[PDB]
DNA sequence: TATTGAACAGCGACCTTGCCGGTGCC
DNA sequence: GGCACCGGCAAGGTCGCTGTTCAATA
């Protein structure tokens, strides 16, 4: 029994507070049919754009009413940097090498180039069994070629030279008769160029001595076309050499001397067509983080070719001292797909070259490319004697001076006969180019490039003509990250001749008239094509593999009597100056934005 | 018709602009400047300090001072965007698991003082996710003030597991403040430390091995960067390039108890759902400025590999825009057409005062 | 003396049967709808947004001609910067030493 | 385009009070809370003027 | 009236518990924070928090908790509720001015819910509302125990509670809300029993099994199933304290526990004739230590487990002054002599709402066995197990039941008012049941 | 006069919801 | 009989793809 006037008189009444039943959060459902996104639908959202029409109305109005001296144009190389400003005929050339104190030099760290075994059973093991064959073979080849050519050949050629290299020895003559004086670096005196640090750049750099009271180290932040990860402990090393070279280039090459005055100048950097993300956006950053540079812009190697040229359309051969690479260029792009790119160049006809003189006795058998007067003397020789002009060849005879640091100067006479050719024809069969060591070291430091939404997705760029090539080396469901980690372990190589035709088959996509156009307006550029008749005898291996063009083939160097080295840097100048390019990153995109807005700026689908 | 507007406010720099751009029209110190015996706001109060005591609205993430942050709100629409808020709708970014107090507050002064028509408050670490382009991961957030680790999965983020290193991107400037006074330097006054924030952003970076460096750091002339004040002298900095950036992993180094980034990471990802941990792994999203510097991806990678399973796939994602993402994301969600059932209206507002932010902004 | 009287007993009983069978029946309802409503939005929307995010790096038909056309605009200025260099006779060096 | 779109999709859009009227203005108020004991304590509880219409 | 909003009553939510304590605010679907009942002590100061717990000179790791699963340290339980209450879940003061370097009582609004274990003691009630109302400054305030709150996260006004927590496994019979006091059974076969069994069985293997903690590993390699491990540790300049290296061990038991072990779910007990044998033939499952050491587990999984179905089976005690587990403390016995402790007419109601909970609850296949003993215990009746929960997280059951309860408007009549506390002292035994 | 930048017209692919329905609990 | 889960289906617009036509350049 219960009553509620008890529970009154007790003070006892159940009581809602005035509150609801409930207060749960509920929750009415979004409706999405239809639904639309007014994200980035305008060129007035985008901020790579805003800043461009902000840009384009200014200078509009200044009609109502930029500078080329303001303009520095940059082109990175595994041996050489090409630097000067967009006013200029020319830009300035320096070794693309940072010096700087170390522990060793770079010849105590690692075994001599070229490379051979010093303890082993004979000559054959010496140079390894089948790097001996093939060069044999090809020296067969060439006195089979001569003979078919109507030329005179020796029947014993190699014995005469042979003989007199093994038996010559050296002669001393420096501290009484008179040379050419060298003048090592004086790297105990202070920096004059507006800086503290005792760091040598370019040719100062090349020379300095072996033994020096501070033992210097020379590192190449480049090699065969891409960051040279293989010879640094760590990435952050790796950007803090590339930064301080190209600082120093800055200082010393264009004497923009005062830190302070740079962000009022802005930068073109050239970079090659089959870029790795990685390098680009690193390129960037040292621009306007370190640098401060108001803007940059990009343009790629056979792009630039061609704006040097004055050509609408054209396919560019690039022959680098380490890279070859090959692109056809019509309407203003690089074709995606016709991207070609061999790991080897004019470096590797030095090597080749010393190599095969060494076999035959050449007198200096100690000489190690790793030691600075040896790479320099290695470098001469293949430039003062390499040809591949077939009529003058002959056995002959000259000499060279060993200008060692510190020690008397060595005379040396030699002779050859065949290597100044064999060596350059490896472009035709690179198997006895030193292929062995080129792809160490490809991953490890700096990842493969993946899209920034998408990670198990690269996002490097990718050619028909590059993977018919790597299928060429090696016949080849799977992730695209197990397959793309499948093609980096190969390395691209091929025939100089049918790289060019397997990229013009996959720019034309099967139309003959394409490829009767393209094979017409071969442009030859890059400091390893300077070897004498290089586009002559380009121009002859085409036509005797493809007699349905070989009528119309031609093969031209250069381009409007420019040297091979500067069409590029002349052609990324031009598009500098020139008023329609709106490629430009600001430094404000990319203080906000980072690489992403090159995507939304350059002149291709990034 | 006019887009609303996105304001994203920090400890450090407040960011301003409109729905549907890809980056923000204003970016400015959360400063307030008074007379000490007219107020002044960002770059202009820094200009004139002397008459002026200054301080930030904004600590460790969370805003402590209305007074002070009003004024910040009020020089973002007419001095920074040149626009009146009556005419448009606003989304406004909130701290992982700040107040509830807090909420109502804010949601309090945009109607009342600046009467916006409609309004919407916005978790920070979801927003930088939308941004990232997925819809689960774990974010690290690690600012000027303070650093949180945020488990979302299927775009709901999971309070309990949220874990807040108190320690972020003034910390580490402090920090290589006093190791520069220990190389010979002085630069104890705010005129000074403006320069030691300069000073982390273009040279510090993340080590990949601690050890080797600290060790190599003896020998390596690479490392000494050398930098110009605005008096024209120059100093030189060494292994203070990594140790200031290496408080981050190890906060002892700067004297105080807790785990590095990538311990408060793992911790996160295992308070979590067992079957969900698989995909928070596969997704570790980076934002806010205390994550720029270089080789940070790469030792998160190393780090929280080294704790995880051998059998997990563990994955980093820092997009290049990563600074700014919080912002972007919001830009995204208030560009959508969705946005219009999603926002308090000031006749919902009107009717139910500031706790209906409580049920709208869930 | 307090809180021991039969009527306490009942009235305290009373709020927590009805509290029991109906209020929290009710409430357990709404609260799971409610979420089940809450986690649907927000996935829908992060489905939505995580799209227009990474929509601007599609291709596309239209943004590539753009493109082609960006290409085609800067190839033809390049030709008439030769044209006007020809025509006024551009020279560049001497090397001597 | 998309954002003129008539009907149900812009419900909210056009709903918008652009540049209107001041909205009613709270204040941190308190409310009394009654036991089952009869029992009268205070929670802090927004508050806001009435909306009168003659 | 028409002059207030949508606000009502913003009432804290807190549970305490001898593994984790939970708090935040009620209308919520989960807890805001939660943290370790294990705080760290050094040098004379108190640290709170899982990214708070790290290898420094002396640190000392303590719990606030019993294995009653009760407050037996109320100045440090003081101190934690102050961290959750009010450090984590309310503004900031802002710092002085001067410090920045650019220039050269606090719940008063927020009621309080606190969550008790069913067996809780008269005088430490008591001193949980003398902490609350000396200390916080609370409006009112109000102590539930754990089964109620587990029904209404499962949305059962009367259900019958298996609670398999850390320190206990508990069963109670909740009816129209409130415990029957009979019903009451508890164990110590819980998650930290299951954990000493676990320890035993590894230190009885054939090579026996060393876990080694995350903290103490710098870097490992990967290798093979049963391979010796390949890693580097860390060294200090100072003793690892056992205490830390019995909490920081524990993490690896949990990943264990919530990875490898099972239920044996199969017909009648796992020690059965066939059921040993058959077990030994199945594929197993792989785990990994932090030490990088990794290995396949077979039969031994279903019998550290067993144990707190068939006493019979148990490995061990590591610690030799533990005592074992007898018959009385198994699950089938603590749910025989609960509803032993009911009406009989009741019973068939019970069983059909039967509500899990508690993190030990979620061992794979622990809902079959329990299946499985219901059904040959208690023939001719229907037996459905529910979880605890608005979602398939299933470890806050307790406290979502209270944040469930604190958001209901009958409720709000409940508590026990400051006023009415301050004039009355003792109210809370009387003025809650 | 060939080629261009652009506005405009037309269509299908696509995602998402409401609808009608089978099967089911209560 | 009310309400619900799960399913196949008809249908709505936004968006990108395809295409015609125009004023303008040089
Ligand atoms: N007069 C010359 N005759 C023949 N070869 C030369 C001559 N001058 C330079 N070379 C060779 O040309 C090579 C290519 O130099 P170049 O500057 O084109 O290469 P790079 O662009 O620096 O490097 P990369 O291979 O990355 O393109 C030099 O390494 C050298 O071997
Ligand atoms: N490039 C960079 N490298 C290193 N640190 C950077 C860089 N850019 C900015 N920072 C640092 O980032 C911090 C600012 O980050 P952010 O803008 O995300 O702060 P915030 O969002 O206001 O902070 P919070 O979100 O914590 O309130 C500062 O410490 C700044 O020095
Ligand atoms: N996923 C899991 N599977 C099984 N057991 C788990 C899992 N996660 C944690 N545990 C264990 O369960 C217990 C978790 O604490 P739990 O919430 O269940 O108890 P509590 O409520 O904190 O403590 P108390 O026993 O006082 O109620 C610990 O013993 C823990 O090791
Ligand atoms: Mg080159
Ligand atoms: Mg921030
Ligand atoms: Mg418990």
């Amino acid at each position: 029994k219960v009553s509620e006037r008890v529970l009154a008189r007790e003070g006892l009444e159940r009581t809602d507070n005035g509150m609801r039943q409930t207060s749960w959060p509920e929750v009415q459902p979004i409706n999405q049919k239809n639904y639309y996104t007014d994200y980035m639908k305008r060129d007035d959202q985008i901020l790579s754009l805003r800043l461009q029409n902000e840009a384009n109305r200014e200078r509009l109005v200044k009609t109502a009413q930029m500078d080329p001296s303001k303009i520095i144009v940059i082109h990175p190389g595994s041996q050489n940097l090409r630097i000067g400003f967009a006013s200029d005929a020319l830009p300035k050339t320096i070794p693309m090498v940072l010096g700087t104190q170390y522990s060793q030099t770079e010849s105590e760290m690692h075994e001599a180039l070229p490379r051979r075994q010093f303890e082993g059973r004979t000559m054959e093991q010496q140079y390894g069994e089948e790097w001996v064959k093939k060069y044999q073979k090809m020296c067969s080849d060439l006195k089979v070629t001569m003979r078919a050519n109507k030329l005179k050949v020796l029947p014993n050629s190699k014995d005469l030279v042979v003989n007199f290299n093994r038996r010559t020895e050296p002669e001393i003559i420096s501290q009484h008769n008179d040379p050419l004086q060298v003048e090592w670096t004086n790297v105990n005196k202070a920096p004059e160029d507006g800086t503290t640090q005792k760091v040598f750049i370019g040719q100062q750099a090349l020379r300095i001595a072996e033994d020096s009271s501070p033992k210097y180290k020379l590192w190449w932040p480049i090699q065969h076309g891409w960051l040279n990860e293989d010879d640094y402990p760590t990435r952050a090393h790796l950007f803090d050499d590339l930064e301080m070279l190209l600082d120093r280039a800055l200082r010393r090459e264009l004497g923009l001397t005062k830190k302070a005055d740079w962000k009022q100048y802005s930068c073109v950097i050239v970079i090659p067509d089959l870029y790795d993300k990685r390098y680009v956006e690193l390129l960037l950053h040292l621009c306007i983080e370190f640098f401060d540079l108001s803007r940059v812009a990009f343009i790629q190697e056979s792009m630039a070719a061609t704006f040097g040229a004055g050509y609408t359309q054209a396919c560019v051969v690039d022959v680098g001292a380490q890279k070859t690479s090959i692109s056809c260029v019509e309407d203003g792009l690089v074709i995606e797909d016709s991207r070609v790119n061999l790991k080897y160049g004019g470096y590797d006809v030095t090597e080749t070259f010393i190599k095969m003189m060494l076999y035959d006795n050449f007198p200096y058998q100690d000489i190690n490319l790793r030691r600075r007067h040896d790479f320099l003397l290695a470098e001469e020789l293949k430039m003062k004697y390499c040809t591949l002009s077939q009529a003058n060849i002959s056995v002959q005879a000259f000499d060279f001076h060993l200008r060692a640091p510190n020690q008397p100067t060595r005379k040396y006479q030699f002779k050859f006969y065949d290597e100044v050719i064999l060596a350059p024809m490896g472009f035709y069969d690179p198997s006895i180019f030193d292929n062995s060591t080129k792809l160490r070291g490809r991953r490890k430091l700096i990842d493969r490039s993946y899209n920034a939404y998408d990670v198990d997705m690269p996002d490097d760029p990718t050619s028909s003509a590059q993977l018919a090539i790597l299928a060429m080396v090696q016949p080849s469901q799977r992730s695209a990250k197990e397959i793309a980690a499948e093609r980096d372990a190969v390395l691209p190589i091929a025939p100089l001749d049918v790289a060019i035709l397997t990229s013009i088959q996959h720019a034309a996509k099967g139309d003959e008239k394409k490829v009767r156009e393209l094979v017409g307006s071969i442009m030859v550029v890059g400091g390893g094509a300077k070897i004498p008749h290089f586009a002559p005898f380009l121009e002859e291996k085409l036509k005797i593999r493809r007699p349905d063009l070989a009528d119309r083939i031609l093969v031209s160097r250069s381009a409007r009597e420019m040297d091979e080295q500067v069409v590029v840097w002349k052609g990324a100048s031009v598009f500098a100056k020139l008023s329609t390019n709106d490629s430009w990153v600001t430094n404000y995109e990319y203080k906000m934005l980072g690489s992403r807005c090159i995507y939304m700026k350059l002149l291709w689908h990034y | 018709e006019v887009a609303a507007l996105v304001i994203d406010n920090g400890s450090g720099m407040c960011k301003a602009g409109f729905a549907g751009d890809d980056a923000p029209r204003a970016v400015f110190p959360s400063i307030v400047g008074r007379p000490r015996h007219d107020s002044y706001v960002g770059d202009e109060a820094q200009s004139k300090r002397g008459i002026l005591t200054l301080r930030y609205p904004i600590e460790h993430g969370v805003v402590t001072n209305w007074d002070d942050m009003e004024k910040i709100w009020h020089h973002t629409f007419y001095n920074e965007l040149r626009v009146a808020p009556e005419e448009h709708p606003v989304l406004l970014t909130e701290a992982p698991i700040n107040p509830k107090s807090n909420r109502e507050k804010m949601t309090q002064i945009v109607f009342e003082t600046f009467n916006a028509p409609a309004f919407y408050v916005s978790i920070q670490a979801v927003l930088s996710l939308y941004a990232s382009g997925r819809t689960t991961g774990i974010v690290l957030d690690s600012g000027d003030g303070v650093t949180h680790v945020v488990p979302i999965y299927e775009g709901f983020s999971l309070p309990h597991a949220i874990a807040r290193l108190d320690m972020a991107g003034r910390d580490l400037t402090d920090y290589l403040m006093k190791i520069l006074a220990e190389r010979g330097y002085t630069f104890s006054t705010t005129a000074e430390r403006e320069i030691v924030r300069d000073i982390k952003e273009k040279l510090c970076y993340v080590a990949l091995d601690f050890e080797q460096e600290i060790q190599t750091a003896a020998q390596s002339s690479h490392l000494e960067k050398s930098y110009e004040l605005p008096d024209g002298q120059v100093i030189t900095i060494g292994n203070e390039r990594f140790r200031a950036p290496e408080a981050l992993f190890q906060p002892s180094v700067l004297g105080l108890e807790s785990g590095g980034i990538h311990v408060t990471t793992f911790n996160s990802i295992m308070k979590c759902d067992v079957d969900v941990r698989k995909d928070l792994y596969g997704n570790i999203v980076m934002s806010g400025g205390t994550t720029m510097y270089p080789g940070l991806s790469d030792r998160m990678q190393k780090e929280i590999t080294a704790l995880a399973p051998s059998s997990m796939k563990v994955k980093i994602i820092a997009p290049p825009e990563r600074k700014y993402s919080v912002w972007i994301g919001g830009s995204i969600l208030a560009s959508l057409s969705t946005f219009q059932q999603m926002w308090i209206s000031k006749q919902e507002y009107d009717e139910s005062g500031p706790s209906i932010v409580h049920r709208k902004c869930f | 003396l307090k809180f021991q009287s039969k009527g306490y007993n009942q009235i305290y009983d009373q709020i927590w049967r009805d509290l029991a069978r109906k209020d929290v029946s009710k409430v357990f309802r709404l609260a799971t709808d409610s979420y089940a409503t809450k986690a649907s939005n927000l996935k829908k929307t992060a489905i939505l947004a995580s799209k227009e995010a990474k929509r601007w790096q599609l291709r596309t038909n239209k943004g590539t001609k753009d493109l082609q056309a960006r290409a085609k605009r800067v190839m033809r200025d390049m030709m008439g910067f030769w044209k006007r260099n020809e025509r006024e006779e551009r020279d560049l060096r001497k090397a001597a030493e | 385009g998309p954002k003129a779109n008539q009907g149900a999709i812009n419900a909210g859009l056009r709903a918008l009070d652009r540049s209107g009227k001041p909205c009613r203005k709270w204040t941190r108020g308190t409310f009394q809370m009654k036991s089952f004991t009869g029992v009268v304590w205070e929670i802090p509880r927004w508050t806001a003027p009435p909306r009168p219409k003659p | 009236a028409d002059i207030y909003g949508g606000d009502e009553v913003s009432a804290l939510v807190l549970d305490p518990g001898y593994c984790n304590t939970r708090a935040g605010f009620a209308g919520e679907e989960m807890p805001k924070q939660v943290i370790p009942s294990f705080y760290g002590h050094v040098d004379g100061r108190d640290l709170f928090g899982d990214e708070v717990i790290v290898p420094r000179a002396g640190f000392e790791v303590r719990n606030y908790m019993n294995r009653d699963s009760m407050v037996e340290d109320w100045d440090a339980a003081t101190r934690v509720w102050e961290y959750l209450l009010v450090q984590r879940l309310q503004p900031p003061r802002p710092t002085p001015a001067s410090k920045n370097g650019l220039n050269v009582k606090p719940l008063t609004e927020n009621p309080l819910l606190m969550t008790e274990a069913p067996w809780n003691t008269p005088k430490a009630r008591e001193k949980a509302i003398e902490v609350v109302m000396e200390n916080w400054g609370t409006p009112a305030f109000w102590l539930s125990r754990t089964p109620v709150l587990a029904a209404f996260a499962a949305g059962k006004a009367t259900a019958l509670v298996i609670d398999v927590g850390g320190a206990n496994t508990s069963v109670t019979a909740i009816h129209d809300g409130m415990v029957l006091k009979r019903s009451i059974q508890r164990s110590p076969a819980a998650g930290v029993w299951l954990s000493g069994q676990i320890r035993s069985m590894w230190k009885s293997q054939d090579p026996p099994v060393n876990v080694v903690p995350t903290f103490m590993v710098e870097n490992k390699k990967p290798v093979e199933a049963g391979a010796p491990p390949d890693c580097r540790l860390r060294n200090f300049g100072f003793p690892i304290h056992d205490s830390f290296r019995a909490f920081e061990e524990e993490r690896v038991l949990t990943e264990f526990k919530e990875s490898v072990v099972e239920v044996w779910r199969g017909p009648g007990k796992y020690l059965n004739p066939g059921n040993e044998d058959f077990a030994k033939t199945q594929p197993g499952r792989v785990f990994e230590f932090p030490d990088g050491s990794n290995q396949m587990w077979r039969e031994q999984r279903y019998r550290v487990a067993e144990g707190m179905w068939d006493e019979t089976a148990a490995y061990p005690s590591l610690n030799p002054d533990e005592a074992a587990i007898t018959k009385a403390q198994t699950i089938p016995a603590l749910i025989k002599a609960a509803l032993d402790g009911v009406d009989v007419d009741l019973r068939p109601n019970l069983l059909g709402n039967v509500v899990v909970t508690g993190s030990t609850s979620l061992l794979n296949g622990f809902n079959d066995r329990l299946n499985h003993e219901l059904t040959n215990m208690y023939p001719g009746l229907k037996i459905k197990l529910h979880a605890a929960g608005l979602t398939s997280e299933r470890r806050f059951g307790a406290w979502i039941g209270g944040s469930i309860l604190a958001s209901l408007g009958t409720f709000h009549q409940m508590w026990i008012s400051r006023k009415e506390y301050e004039e009355n002292g003792a109210g809370i035994v009387e003025k809650r049941c």
